[PDB]
């Protein structure tokens, strides 16, 4: 079993530059070559450089020749990517990967999230108003990912669909909505609970019919 | 430097029918590959040099092509098979990608369940006014969502949130919010949220008053 | 005359500009084909070898291209510069045949090639006009005693005369391009086709280069690599009067 | 005269025999250096790459080698040599016997053409030569002889005036045909003021090595610029063509 | 560890072929070319021939071209070396070495004997005759290597000897010396110990005063 | 088809001796290596690449050379540098080595304890008769044995076995064995072992009467 285990995701500063390591074991580090691959949403998987983890020989993309600097440990066959001068479009989730004509393995991918944001607990609003009701939660102005969206502490499951996260100057917002048959709600207490990890927060909102 | 195009973007298929996607080069290569990816996991290598299968990849699968025209079939869909493809190029450096083509299961059409919230007295008292509309289990994916205050479309503090193809119910869901100062929302009295879909000629609007 | 040169001019330049619609509409389609080779080499090595970077095959073919260009032999004695081989390029130069298969590296060479030839072409100029003569004569002296057979069946002396020299051109030909051909075939690992290619190409004194001998003494029949030479010099002989044949002909028409 | 021919013979295998030896002398070091760079460079890539063995990198340089020498570009990884021009320009080289080969015939059919083009070409254009080379005399005696009175205006003897033109003849060509290409290609090809007299004379010699190649390089923007060159060949060869019977006369005088 | 795990010795009749196998661990058996070595006491250590494991690309010395077939086990990372119609000029130590340009890594060794003898025991024979005495056991017409010699149970180590065996008459000879002081022989018993394992023959000679 | 001459093929250090030896080759190398052997064991790669020491090396090894003359050299001789010494050379496929240069240590002379032993009982019963004679820690190797039957010299029917350098003592033994049929043996009587050693001018002749 061939496996490229990346390090943990990396929250930086603007500016400041980032180092994240891919660890292989299953084969021999210093047989193949290793590329690291960018993923951003708008745009192509795009290729940044490889090393070859034996010679040290190092070829970059025209794009990237300033920005990454690739090294290896051979003793530890651990391979290391460097990002300098972090800038907004730098955030993006980075694959190593092996292969020297088509990519035939692939570390799990570590998240980059280039923000001036400082660890910032979420604000939990209420979203209140046939068969079926829909209600909601408004999760905004917290940095970083991730939290957790649960409804009656996850009793409340079915109907619900929460949002991807979205980035807007620096801080992600998110939604969830829930749709439970009219019976219920407001019959029944419908509390949406956020939890932020980074912020030791855990916050509880009730969905009270507005008066 | 080379150009790997993928159309379409987007193409549906129903279980048991047959998937061609293409990749034209902007230069002639001797070979492509082709990775497959699903939310929250890193590309695989499905097919390598045109036509060779991956080692866990079903026969259904197949490549073809030479020069500047290659392409992927699925001889047969099947529900696992909905996923993003891409191409990728090692006859020139840098390698370079695809933007991706985004497979999705076919299903009946079915109309937005679309629900419209008002600002929180929460959120007021801190100054700011988020106005959320949820657009609920639609299919196709293709909807067009325009805000109207006192009758006139906003499209500024506008953030729209999508989740992927539903792996129970295939449907797409999408929350739109209109974020404005609290001064912008208490100077006007009706905000409606108007849906454009397949499912009808006449749009898919939500409204409220202020009062 | 005028009237002729320009006439004659005319005719030569839509000769080579037909000349060029030929050649590229034949070798046109295939121009990229080596280029074809070496990208399908490159990428099946990588194939083969994992620990291979794109990047670091690059830069050996460039390393290895460089080697050549100086004159290395992919190995696996070769010297074109040994006194055979050399011997067989100073004949290159005063043939003005000029293969080219092997390059002069050094400004020095080159210096010295200038009045090596400037002296050399006339020089074996001279003896080509003599051994063409002295062959010509003693074939001649051959050709009466083929006439006396021809004038002994009543055949008119002047068709007998014209019979001959026919004949003449041909007996050479025969003994000049055919052999070669055929040895060439069996020696060069050529087919037959690419054997009068090269023989023609060598003894028109064109020279590309794409084919030679090389007057190489490899093993197995050694004292023949040089030997070729010898057919040159008697070859370029024969072909000097087939070429003034055909030069007079045009002349005639 | 047979025992001068063989006298001559000898006398010719004497100088290719000194030819030999000098270009051995002077190519053989660097031929032979070139050979241990070839080897040096195998020998890095081996300690460089375990997973390939001498003989695999052999056939890779083999392989490699022949793509070359069927004049694959080690810089580029992409995919005219035969556009009208430079075919034009090939056919030019065949019909004047020069056969630079800088550009070869891959294709059978190419081949055939090549030997019925070159056996109808190359005495055509010998016929045109000899045209060009009359009317060349005509032209700059006539034109020898204004300047030349000039001469005989001063008083010189005539025999005297015969010689002084026939060397300011030789002078006049020089500088036309041998001094200002050397001149013009050393700035249009980047060479050397020697590669390109070096070019000069392999080609009006007719030798045409092919190393040196005026046009040919593929990144210049001056098609119209080669043709122009082929011109300067038809009038350079019958200059040389002079020049060349003149030197054997020189030897005729010395034997 | 970078390890090269040969198979153990072999005994095969003139005519016959044999395949032997080494095993690497350590590191990526396809990332290494693999060589097999010749050593014969006469002759110059001698390069068989190399495979690469990862292409299955084979070349051969000139002098082993038809004789020996290279093959791997990409799955189990074995190398195979097969010798054909097999003479008394192939009885040598054969390995498994690591390497493009230099041997990094060797094999313990396989020795291979050719040979028409037949698993034969030993007749040992006691060998009796200052401070110091020297006794002795012959332990003559065995077949094949190895026996050993143990005196006393290996109560007598120090003053011990046991000479490399040689051929005699298409099968092995040797004797094993011991040292020990006169007023201990025949004062008190010594007795060789020999085993000859692939006979499954362990015989004890006492040795007696003429 | 290059040739790697070692020698002398034996040679003999006392510890702190300097100790060199050379490999000639038949034609030009770029780089030479060399292997240790000591007998039980496979041969170690000692020094690779002319100067290279692999990894367990000591340092007192050093390696030089260039064109067709290389060498090995100890700066101060060790016991446990006593063993064969192997140049190889793959500049040119087939890779070839040297007839290996066999290093002994040096000690004080010292004589041949000689020792006969006439046919055991046993033997003659089967109707084999072998007469053994040790010749053991004696140094230098250089010796020479003679058997005489009734006082004239029998060259036939006798097999000589060395042992190697003693690990601990640094000599040698060597015994010899004439081996008759009960015959042969029985029609003489005077048996004579008789040793030409450089410790002596007069032979050592242990010798026994079949009586
Ligand atoms: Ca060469
Ligand atoms: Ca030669
Ligand atoms: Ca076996
Ligand atoms: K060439
Ligand atoms: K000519
Ligand atoms: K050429
Ligand atoms: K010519
Ligand atoms: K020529
Ligand atoms: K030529
Ligand atoms: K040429």
């Amino acid at each position: 079993e061939v496996q490229l285990q990346q390090s943990g995701p990396e929250l930086v500063k603007p500016g400041a530059s980032m180092k994240t390591s891919c660890k292989v074991s299953g084969y021999s580090f210093t047989g193949y070559i290793m590329n690291w691959v960018k993923q951003r949403h708008g745009k192509n998987l795009e290729w940044i450089g490889l090393i070859n983890p034996n010679t040290g020989y190092t070829t970059y993309n025209q794009k990237f020749k300033g920005k990454a600097t690739l090294t290896v440990d051979k003793s530890s066959s651990t391979a290391y990517m460097e990002l300098l001068s972090l800038t907004s479009e730098d955030s993006a989730i980075y694959y190593c990967t092996r292969g020297n004509y088509v990519f035939d393995y692939w570390g799990q991918g570590t998240t980059l999230t280039v923000s001036s944001a400082k660890t910032t607990p979420p604000s939990v609003y209420p979203l209140a108003p046939n068969s079926m009701v829909t209600l909601g939660c408004l999760v905004k102005g917290y940095f970083p990912e991730p939290v957790t969206v649960t409804w009656n502490s996850g009793s409340l499951s079915s109907g619900v669909h929460t949002f991807p996260a979205v980035l807007q100057s620096d801080l992600y917002t998110l939604s969830s909505s829930v749709t439970v048959p009219s019976s219920s709600w407001p019959s029944e207490t419908v509390t949406c609970n956020v939890a932020h990890p980074a912020s030791s927060t855990k916050v509880d909102k009730k969905i009270v019919p507005r008066d | 430097q080379i150009v790997l195009t993928q159309s379409p973007a987007i193409m549906s298929a129903s279980p048991g029918e047959k998937v061609t996607m293409t990749c034209s080069a902007s230069s002639s290569v001797s070979y492509m590959h082709w990775y497959q990816q699903k939310s929250g996991t890193s590309p695989k290598r499905w097919i390598y040099d045109t036509s060779k299968l991956a080692s866990g990849v079903p026969a259904r699968f197949s490549g073809s092509g030479s020069g500047t025209s290659y392409s992927l079939t699925i001889s047969s869909m099947e529900a696992e098979d909905a996923a993003t493809y891409y191409c990728q190029q090692w006859s020139n450096s840098p390698p370079t990608f695809g933007a991706g083509a985004k497979l999705e299961l076919k299903r009946a059409d079915a109309a937005p369940t679309v629900s419209i919230f008002p600002p929180s007295s929460e959120q007021l008292t801190s100054g700011g006014a988020s106005v959320v509309c949820f657009l609920n289990n639609f299919y196709p994916k293709d909807i067009n969502v325009k805000w109207k205050i006192d009758g006139s479309e906003r499209q500024n503090g506008v953030l729209n949130s999508w989740t992927d193809q539903d792996s129970k119910d295939s449907t797409y869901s999408m929350s739109s919010t209109l974020t404005l100062t609290k001064d912008e929302y208490e100077r006007h009295n009706s905000y409606t949220c108007e849906a454009t879909h397949k499912t009808s000629t006449s749009p898919i609007v939500k409204s409220f008053n202020r009062n | 005359r005028s009237t002729t040169l320009l006439a004659l001019l005319a005719l030569v330049l839509l000769y080579l500009v037909s000349g060029a619609l030929v050649f590229r509409a034949l070798e046109q389609p295939h121009e990229q084909q080596a280029q074809r080779e070496l990208g399908e080499v490159r990428e099946k090595f990588l194939r083969a070898h994992p620990c291979v970077s794109d990047q670091e095959l690059g830069l050996l073919i460039k390393e290895v291209a460089d080697a050549l260009g100086g004159g290395a032999d992919p190995e696996t004695s070769h010297s074109a510069w040994d006194l055979g081989s050399a011997f067989f390029f100073s004949g290159t130069i005063i043939t003005t045949i000029g293969y080219g298969n092997v390059a002069l590296r050094t400004d020095a060479g080159r210096l010295f090639c200038i009045f090596y030839a400037l002296v050399g072409i006339p020089l074996f100029g001279i003896l080509l006009a003599g051994v063409g003569d002295r062959l010509g004569s003693s074939l001649r002296h051959g050709i009466g005693h083929i006439e006396a057979i021809f004038l002994k069946w009543h055949v008119p002396p002047e068709l007998v005369r014209v019979l001959s020299e026919m004949l003449f051109l041909l007996i050479g030909c025969l003994l000049f391009v055919l052999t070669p051909t055929f040895v060439f075939c069996y020696m060069e690992d050529w087919s037959k086709l690419e054997a009068i290619y090269f023989v023609i190409v060598t003894l028109t004194t064109v020279g590309f280069g794409d084919y030679v001998a090389g007057a190489d003494p490899r093993q197995d029949s050694p004292a023949y690599q040089p030997l070729v030479w010898f057919w040159i010099l008697l070859g370029l002989a024969y072909f000097a009067s087939v070429l003034t044949t055909i030069g007079n002909w045009l002349r005639v028409v």
